RNA sequence: UGAACAGCCUCUAGUUGAUAGAAUAAUGUAGAUAAGGGAAGUCGGCAAAAUAGAUCCGUAACUUCGGGAUAAGGAUUGGCU
RNA sequence: UCUUAAGGUAGCCAAAUGCCUCGUCAUCUAAUUAGUGACGCGCAUGAAUGGAUUAACGAGAUUCCCACUGUCCCUAUCUAC
RNA sequence: UAUCUGGUUGAUCCUGCCAGUAGUCAUAUGCUUGUCUCAAAGAUUAAGCCAUGCAUGUCUAAGUAUAAGCAAUUUAUACAGUGAAACUGCGAAUGGCUCAUUAAAUCAGUUAUCGUUUAUUUGAUAGUUCCUUUACUACAUGGUAUAACUGUGGUAAUUCUAGAGCUAAUACAUGCUUAAAAUUGUAUUUAUUAGGAUGAUUCAUAAUAACUUUUCGAAUCGCAUGGCCUUGUGCUGGCGAUGGUUCAUUCAAAUUUCUGCCCUAUCAACUUUCGAUGGUAGGAUAGUGGCCUACCAUGGUUUCAACGGGUAACGGGGAAUAAGGGUUCGAUUCCGGAGAGGGAGCCUGAGAAACGGCUACCA
RNA sequence: GCCCGUCGCUAGUACCGAUUGAAUGGCUUAGUGAGGCCUCAGGAUCUGCGGA
């Protein structure tokens, strides 16, 4: 009663305030780094209770009406790459883009199919950038190289000219 | 203040922007770049104030946006980009070219350039180090660092920077002769040669600089910019070409010239 | 003090290494410098066996900024003397000065020997202490 | 939070400073480290600026050099002996800077067995070429001499354990190692 | 033990004398303890309770300048290494 | 103006001395014949039949406050004889 | 525009003050009130209290969209346009207000950082990411969540949210494609060695032996789709955005040198138990430092006005009035401080002792 | 002529004054001491000998 959330870990009957951080459960923090003290209720079970949420790990015998005799689909299929190939099986070199679940819209008179996008999935326009980051590494080092080498070479023609220069002083 | 401040208002900015001090509460204050928020003209200025292409701050960011604008060699977008002593401001779309450069009063100029100077700019190299692995390198007054120099190249030099890859064209070196530009200070503008340096230990260093006319005065060290060999610039000086006549003989020219 | 190595720690100078495995002479190596504007650095601080991580010869403090002149009104402490900066505060109005007088604790290196009614010169440094930012260069007495 | 400013020290002529602002985070200060010796356990601890300070506890092993040979290596801390500030830290086995510590000797030893080929306390070609080219070099001093056969070596800790996270050091030497030598037999 | 020919326990020495046995009613004499309140009791804080040794800190009005003063008010206290 | 030898001066007080009187005012309390400070036409104060004040001291008399409590609300229990 | 006048007396000459006179971006108030421009405006007493409603949110072509949204694949079967909701990244540490606290404090001029941190901008900057030293790597490229949602709900109530099932990343936790040029990156830390610039350095940088719980060195996105043939969803290839280590730059920050502040002796000695002044050493700091801690010496300030007290005291740029000197004022439009009712503590973040952010107490 | 003081009335101002007077603010010995933080531990629960 009074809508205060179970929290998981807490060993006591009663309701207790806490420091609720990021990460855990019973606080969804309005800004970074706040942490606001609200009001759980300990894992202990009592009398105080409202309403307990279960879950069924292991069916019994008879069914019940809005339970497992009744099941509701996934709303959502894997949207990227390879949870698409795990999902459906696929192998290292299958396609996946027609496998792709064609979800059915229809606004009134006109159906048309919304497939989600795929991330992560291997593109020539990905393997164009890395072609492109391949190329600028080497560029880029062959610009240091020879950027080095017209330097030493500046230096040792100016060290030659400090060595002449050596000879001509002193007559 | 528990952070960097973001706001700057007119009474507060520099006086060489020459905002008026009734049309607004705020000045543009400059964001970060090659530049100090002072001693540097934000585009916005350059174009809403000192060229009037644009009559509002929106209207200079649309002509920022659809790229008509090129600060250096690489187009800027910004409104309030620190444009700082000797860069060059393009406008490719109507042809001209500038390169920023205070007149005899102390203000940034509208000198308008050609693009056979405009493809190179000047920058008095304000410090030399040895970067990682080694290599030496100079960043200029801009913040331009420019990598593997000349040995010569010390600081106070001016090196020429090419706009289109940053090279070491040449440099011109700081001793007595060489024409400087007073950047800084009360003779903010005034053009000069060097007669002799000073050079205190832990103070400023001082230089003295007389003009065409012969008309002597001394500076820091901190506020000069060689720009040039002794009568020959290396690059095309504003109206007055660095002279400060007194006011009597300003009064003069303007009748003259009515 | 009187012997060099007195309190509970090794004094010598950091990172340098006297290379026990080499017999070499002159049987010290100590790493000195000059603090520059032409302070001449004492032979004392030269050749010394003291430490003093603080000296601007032998320690890592370095001198700059205001370069002071006092006379020193007290060496009872160690290794620190205070100088009494005395000035004419210039009054407008009455257009005519006052006597003023200030006291800077300033650092002291064992490279010299300074007494009370010397006229000494000081530099400024990074905070020594709570209240001392100087140290002393030259000394003068008569 | 500690704070760092000189507002609340009394100033130098006696006058009780008046309290002029709240603290400030730009003058923070932190508790102390106090590194035991054990189970490694490195606490991160953020800095101004988005820097990182590895606030170590409990650290097994340190980086300790030979300076006279230039090489170092990871060695087992057997723990304090001497602190010059305070003899808490030996009574309680901290881990701090300038720290007196004994060490482990055997990674030392094999070191200078295979470097010089020769012995403390009591094959190849190129070996005792090398070995001759060598030669004169276990003229080591009598303190590591019978410092190797004892086991352990007494090095001066290098290192800031609260700042660093390591407690690198060095093995003591010369005229320091006889000072400290000296410092633990006063008595 | 402790400041102590204080109180408490013991040694040498001396006594073990005072009518005694059985139960544990009231009222007594002597000793005590009491929840909450805290002098509302009573002529009156009578009786009782409270504090108490030692070390360190702190100590007012007034004063004959000597005192007031252990003023008031606080902290610590064993064992062992 | 009567009169004495002189007519209570300095001082102090409902004081241990003031009948009326539980005087009048203030303070202390919720409430005060109590306490204290003042007022003094004081039945009947007052100057070594010593006046006034007084630090310290007091098994002297009195009021209030803090602490403290079976004095009490309101009694109960235990031990010895 | 360097000026006075009435008043003690029967009358005179003085001291002497009262009074008159003028100004006040100096306030209130009384009376009266047409026009133009300009404009202060709850500071004074109460930094006293606050009903109510607003003042911090934000997206492109370019992080994530199968909304069971809109409009279309007349460009397309993974998506393609727009786009609520939400995750993600920034900002919310700016601005605005007030002047309570503050008397070497702030602040002003002037210094230093060889004493340090610095998101962002600008410019440079990672063949050694095979280094655990050639598949740890899947490299035509990797792993799991979890948000948004439907449904079940509790609470009188909050910008409360639990339990279940879904799903992405420039979100998190991993991880190669680097050949190999020399002699093994970078990042951290320790010890040793050499040492273009400064007035000066143990500086910058470089070389060794290693250490490291390990940082970084691109699995991101949008357009354009071009060249090479041994024509393959092959090899190469542009414009960018975003991200990244180090260095420099910029915006800054924190400390710091000298000098300077009203009235007070009916404040003369103060600081120093348990920090006072200084030394050694260590922690702590982003960094110097009695900033803190341990040991040690007894020091530091003061009649050239300390310490203490008052301030109807934020400091300054400046304002009013002045022959010259000066007097008074400066809450307030600009700069720098400090505060969010008092006080402390702290998360996030480069940046907060943050209050239109939390935590506790007090009111 | 001027003028002084006591006394008498009215009004105002300040002072002494029992009341261990009373408030407001600052600093502080001592006692109690929330809270977040660092740290020694505790490890619900969740995950692949381990990790959170």
């Amino acid at each position: 009663k009074q809508g205060f959330p179970m929290k998981q870990g807490v060993l006591l009957p009663t309701r207790i305030k806490l420091l609720l951080t990021k990460n855990v459960s019973c606080y969804r923090p309005r800004r970074d780094g706040e942490r606001k003290r609200k009001s759980v209720r300990g894992a202990i079970v009592g009398p105080d209770l409202a309403v307990l949420a279960l879950v069924i790990v292991k069916k019994g015998e008879q069914e019940l009406e809005g339970l497992t005799d009744t099941t509701v689909p996934k709303r959502l299929g894997p949207k990227r790459a390879n949870n698409i190939r795990k999902f459906f099986g696929l192998s290292k070199e299958d396609d996946v883009r027609d496998f792709v679940i064609r979800r059915e819209v229809t606004k009134g008179e006109k159906t048309y199919t919304k497939a989600p996008k795929i991330q992560r999935l291997v593109t020539p326009q990905r393997l164009q950038r890395k072609r492109h980051q391949r190329a600028l590494k080497v560029r880029n080092a062959q610009a240091q190289r020879e950027a080095a080498a017209e330097y030493a070479q500046l230096l040792a023609k100016r060290l030659s000219e400090r060595k002449a220069e050596k000879a001509e002083i002193r007559k | 203040a528990r952070g960097p401040k973001k706001h700057l208002k007119r009474l507060a900015a520099p006086h060489h922007w020459l905002l008026d001090k009734l049309s607004g509460c705020y000045a543009p204050r400059p964001s970060a770049g090659p530049h100090k928020l002072r001693e540097s003209l934000p585009l916005i200025v350059f174009l809403r104030n000192r060229l009037k292409y644009a009559l509002n701050g929106r209207e200079v960011k649309a002509i920022l946006m659809q790229r008509h604008v090129k600060v250096d060699g690489k187009v800027r977008t910004d409104t309030t980009y620190p444009a700082g002593f000797m860069d060059v401001i393009t406008l490719d779309a109507t042809n001209e070219n500038f390169r920023l450069v205070y007149d005899v009063k102390g203000r940034f100029a509208v000198h308008r350039i050609t693009d056979e100077e405009a493809s190179y700019k000047l920058g008095k190299v304000k410090k030399v180090q040895l970067g990682k692995k080694g290599v030496p390198y100079v960043v200029t007054h801009d913040g331009r660092t420019i990598r593997y120099p000349d040995p010569n190249i010390k600081v106070n030099d001016t090196v020429k920077i090419d706009l289109a890859s940053g090279k070491i064209t040449d440099f011109i070196k700081f001793d007595a002769g060489k024409l400087v530009y007073v950047t800084g200070g009360r003779n903010l503008g005034r053009i000069g040669t060097i007669v002799h340096k000073e050079r205190h230990d832990g103070g400023f260093d001082l230089v003295h600089i007389k003009d065409s006319l012969d008309n002597t005065f001394v500076t820091r060290l901190n506020n000069v910019f060689v720009i040039g060999e002794q009568g020959k610039p290396y690059i095309s000086l504003p109206k007055g070409k660095g002279i400060k006549l007194s006011i009597a003989e300003e009064r003069d020219r303007r009748r003259a010239q009515q | 003090e009187l012997t060099v190595q007195s309190e509970r720690a090794f004094q010598k100078q950091p990172h340098i290494f006297n290379n026990p495995k080499v017999k070499t002479s002159k049987r010290t190596k100590r790493w000195y410098k000059n603090a520059g504007l032409g302070f001449k650095t004492p032979k004392t601080a030269i050749e010394g066996s003291y430490i003093d991580k603080k000296c601007p010869f032998t320690g890592l403090v370095s001198i700059r900024g205001k370069i002071l002149t006092g006379t020193v009104v007290s060496t009872k402490m160690h290794r620190t003397i205070v100088i009494r900066r005395a000035y004419l505060h210039y009054i407008p109005k009455y257009n005519r000065y006052e006597k003023r007088h200030k006291n800077v604790p300033v650092h002291v290196s064992p490279a010299f020997r300074v007494q009370v009614g010397d006229i000494v010169t000081v530099g400024q440094c990074r905070p020594i202490s709570k209240t001392v930012r100087f140290n002393v260069v030259k000394v003068s007495a008569a | 939070g500690i704070s760092r400013d000189s507002r609340h020290k009394r100033s130098a002529t006696g006058a009780k400073r008046a309290q002029f602002r709240k603290k400030r985070k730009f003058e923070l200060g932190r508790q102390p480290a106090n590194t035991k010796i054990g189970a490694k356990r490195i606490h991160s601890v953020r800095t101004r600026g988005g820097n990182k300070k590895y606030r170590a506890l409990r650290i097994e092993t340190g980086n300790f050099s030979w300076a006279s040979e230039g090489i170092s290596k990871k060695t087992r801390i057997a723990g304090v002996v001497y602190h010059p500030s305070n003899n808490e830290l030996v009574r309680t086995n901290t881990l701090t800077k300038a720290a007196i510590v004994q060490i482990d000797a055997t990674p030392f030893r094999q070191w200078f067995e295979a470097h010089y080929g020769q012995t403390l306390g009591k094959k190849s070609k190129n070996a005792e070429r090398k070995w001759a080219a060598r030669a004169a070099s276990a003229k080591i001093e009598s303190s590591v001499e019978s410092q190797f056969s004892a086991g352990r070596l007494y090095a001066c800790i290098s290192s800031r354990p609260g700042q660093s996270g390591r407690c690198d050091g060095y093995i003591l030497e010369g005229e320091e190692l006889a000072f400290y030598l000296r410092r633990l037999t006063a008595k």
